[PDB]
């Protein structure tokens, strides 16, 4: 995260890291716990390496430093990326993950509740970015576990400060006119929550920006509010 | 890795 | 290699690097361009890491040390291994890599000329293997490429030495009896080119053999030239 600072061991209990095995194992992407066997995270994260045997999910953990060979590992029993996810493109950036084992709760361990389609055009006032990405563009994988809190910029407002690209109503963008605060590299699949009632709502997946934390160029997330339908359809 | 990735090999 | 010494730049131009990135990046193999997209490498380079979107190719290069984030680097479009290769023998080890871009040929980078089909059976005597592979068993991956020049020794002389092992027409053999000179780990895939007629072609491609230049252990490689049906078939 750029602009943010260390969490703590239970703040964001629903956040993993992702993990791929080749030669050597190493973080790649950030994901959300929302049920016992059910991770949701980024297509673009399984753009190169869409096997899952290949790949470790890790819960409870505050530094990647703290994952060994010997730390259990949640496997993937299924991997559900959204059929209209273009390999090459910013648009249905969302999967899903059922995991071999269901994973016991803990402290530390726990799912994040999802919005209603109800809560689609809401407006959240407190949201927060969580992950083990750069700090700084041209930065390196962070050992601590980083948040931020983002004020969401409105879709309009944010479609105006990237011309090249097209602004989804399926996509929510955050940052600030200036600022430093932004998802980088290795925050992919990773969640911008909103305390709404009291309680933290995932309403965001990390998904693409134009570097990290340029002046007016606000990170963008999927809108996972927009994808409840195609969430109940792929979990039952 | 096009300009928008933040997709941490690039 | 073991018993080499520092090739320099622009001695073997066909040589490539070939390496799995994924934050970090390893050197595994070796290969050789035979054309803008082509490169020619060995079967059992890709038995642990078959997925394609995780390689890197780099030619022109002398040392591994020159490689950072600035440096260009080829990917898989397509790989085609042997029909006929079997993880469980060491007979069809072959592999071309199709690049996705073509390579645009300099003084450091240039294809290497493939034997022909009737070249089998002709003993070639001026033979050079290249590579980053150990330099001694057990040893470690070089920085700067190593040469190596080294005799054939005919099969039915080599297959006398691999007692359960056959070695057969598709196969040459090169070493010294009591020479100690031959190709290590990272070697594999690499070139074995023995300069003929006025240029050097590729003879073999590094193979097998557990053991780096035990006396009266010679280096197994793939012999090229009863394969010239089946690479040119793979290059429409
Ligand atoms: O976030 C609080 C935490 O951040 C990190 C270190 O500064 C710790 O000493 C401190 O307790
Ligand atoms: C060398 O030349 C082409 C020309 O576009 C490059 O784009 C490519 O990098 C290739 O390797
Ligand atoms: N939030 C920003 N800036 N991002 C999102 C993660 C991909 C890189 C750009």
């Amino acid at each position: 995260i750029v602009g943010g600072t260390n969490a703590s061991l239970g703040e964001w209990p629903w956040q993993v890291s992702l993990q791929v095995k080749l030669v050597s194992q190493t973080h790649l992407c950030g994901g959300s716990i929302i049920g016992r066997q059910w991770v949701l995270t980024a297509a673009h994260c399984f753009d190169g390496i869409p096997y899952p045997d290949v790949w470790r999910i890790y819960g409870g953990i505050l530094s990647l430093s703290e994952i060994t060979k010997e730390t259990p590992s949640s496997r993937i029993k299924e991997l559900i990326i959204h059929q209209e996810y273009k390999v090459s493109e910013g648009n249905y950036d969302i999967a899903l993950i059922k995991l071999q084992t269901p994973l016991n709760y803990t402290e530390f361990q726990k799912p994040i509740s999802l919005p209603s389609k109800a809560d689609t055009n809401t407006i959240y006032t407190n949201c927060w970015v969580t992950g083990w990405g750069y700090t700084k563009e041209q930065g390196e994988t962070q050992n601590i576990l980083q948040k931020a809190t983002i004020p969401l910029v409105p879709n309009e407002e944010c479609q105006k400060k990237y011309r090249d690209y097209v602004i989804n109503k399926q996509m929510i963008c955050a940052g600030y006119k200036e600022g430093g605060t932004d998802a980088c590299k290795g925050d992919s699949g990773g969640p911008l929550v909103c305390k709404h009632s009291g309680r933290w709502q995932l309403v965001g997946i990390t998904s693409w920006g134009e570097g990290c934390a340029r002046k007016d160029q606000p990170g963008v997330y999927t809108k996972v509010s927009e994808y409840m339908d195609w969430i109940l359809e792929k979990t039952q | 890795c096009p300009a928008y990735s933040a997709y941490l090999d690039c």
